């Protein structure tokens, strides 16, 4: 599509080739092309459509597992400090 | 009058997870933190002092001071990490704050995968709550999802039009 | 010094946990991987392995705000928008709106069903002939019956 | 089958270490509708190819 | 307008099992403090 | 002089809490710029905002 004394030309290996206009566009504001093929017409929400195919497999796929729970773990290790505090009180040398 | 109605009541309850938080007027930290720091008596000690088991005394006492100065100053480090970390998250909520950059990113949402969808939509709209500090914090709190019928009457005013007209 | 120690603890999970909060990067260069080619190879692959990667694919990612106060009362909104009623109310829009300005004419059967739809005798006159009077040439042709197009 | 199935899904849970626990949480099993709008696009191209 | 209101209304609670969290222990710590002078002494 | 100082602070959020419920003149000065236009705009450009 040509821009500068504009046309419609087609390519092939490096050369032109015939070719013939029977859906042709609606050229217009600047570099944008709209057409009326009756693709175009669908095309976004047949995008629309596997946008909400694969929607519909993420959710199915992500709560398959039956029975969550979530748990979190506090700041108060008591049974660490217990230990080395048992550790530290096993006063023999005021008994000797 | 009720098309938009409509809009506003559909768009308002959009943020699936709502919460309402309040400040209480107990700021208990703050004030230990003070306390502490005024603690931290000294005089009455050199005082003492300047009036075999005595040095085993001053010895275990020195260790103390020694452990406190300790950790004292991994309080202090303790503190700076919290605070640049406290800086960066707070610096991060400026960056949060304005989501979603382009309007063709939206129809473009469609054609990308879910999954970066969804991490897009998790910034996109981000968790802002609703709440108010109160003085006095009692709440009771109440949830309506809501929608109002504008199916029932447009289908009344679409078969108003065709009996007004003949 | 025990009390000072549970602090510098405390303050270390809390720098933990904002950092985990905070922090995205390690998500960003994660699923790089997946594209539509995998999305279509989850059909193929076992469904199992889809679910570990979706598990995955979609983290588990929390949602907080700092408060001074431990006050929270919370609510939930499972919503969606009703699309499909009033687009059977868009589109019989549409063919409610040029059945009236252009007419077409409908061919139905029994039982009620609907065939193609062709032109009127009015719309050929409405839109095609102003077609050929002012921008083809004038005064000459004469309009096709119904029945004929 | 179930034998298989137990070690084949294992248990993983979702958890977040935290520093200050406090938690509310929420469930929202879900699927969305393709198929009420599956049966519009096929309703489409048969009235666009018309 | 609503077609990508309807989508992104789906989008954001994919994900099932949603919870919140906020500060605890504020002040838990500060009664360690307060239930631990020197002028009587002296 | 500590309980004091709790009061005073207490009455101060109190007297915040009434001024912020009380005070409508900066939600009356907000949303100015909204009108029917606007209200089109909504669907005509992205939904988030």
């Amino acid at each position: 599509k040509k821009v500068r004394s504009e046309r419609l030309e087609a390519q092939l290996r490096g050369k032109h080739i015939r070719l013939y206009v029977a859906a042709e566009p609606l050229a217009y504001e600047r570099d944008k092309l709209l057409f009326t093929t009756p693709v175009a017409h669908l095309h976004e929400e047949i995008l629309r459509y596997d946008g909400l195919c694969r929607h519909q497999k993420i959710c199915q796929l992500l709560n398959t597992f039956p029975v969550k729970v979530v748990t979190a773990s506090r700041h108060e290790l008591n049974c660490k400090k217990l230990v080395e505090m048992m550790e530290q009180h096993d006063a023999k040398k005021s008994i000797m | 009058g009720l098309c938009r109605h409509q809009k506003i009541c559909q768009l308002l309850n959009t943020f699936p997870v709502k919460v309402v938080t309040a400040s209480r007027h107990e700021l208990n930290c703050k004030k230990l933190v003070e306390m502490m720091e005024q603690h931290d008596a000294k005089k009455s000690i050199m005082k003492f002092l300047l009036n075999q088991v005595i040095k085993c005394l001053e010895e275990q006492i020195q260790s103390q001071v020694d452990e406190i100065q300790d950790l004292r100053t991994l309080n202090q480090t303790w503190e700076n990490r919290v605070r640049e970390l406290r800086d960066l998250l707070t610096r991060y909520a400026s960056r949060r704050e304005d989501s979603m950059s382009l309007g063709a990113r939206d129809a473009e949402l469609y054609h990308l995968p879910v999954l970066e969808a969804v991490r897009k939509a998790r910034d996109a709209a981000p968790f802002r709550p609703l709440a108010v500090e109160d003085n006095r914090l009692v709440a009771n709190s109440f949830f309506s999802q809501f929608v109002p019928g504008t199916e029932s009457l447009e289908r009344f005013l679409t078969q108003l039009w065709e009996n007004e007209y003949f | 010094i025990q009390d000072l120690r549970t602090l510098n603890q405390t303050w270390e999970n809390r720098v933990r946990e904002l950092r985990d909060l905070l922090t995205r990067y390690a998500s960003r260069r994660e699923d790089s991987m997946s594209l539509g080619a995998r999305d279509a190879e989850l059909y193929h692959l076992p469904v199992l392995e889809a679910v570990r990667k979706a598990r995955d694919a979609a983290p588990f990612r929390p949602l907080a705000v700092e408060d001074n106060r431990l006050v929270a009362n919370s609510f939930f909104s499972q919503f969606v928008p009703g699309t499909e009623s009033l687009e059977r109310f868009l589109t019989q829009l549409w063919e409610n709106e040029y059945f009236r300005t252009f007419r077409l004419r409908r061919l139905v059967t029994h039982q009620g069903a609907e065939e193609a739809i062709v032109y009127s005798n009015y719309t050929v006159e409405r839109v095609t002939l102003p077609y050929l009077c002012h921008i083809l040439a004038l005064g000459t042709l004469d309009p096709v019956p119904e029945a004929y197009l």
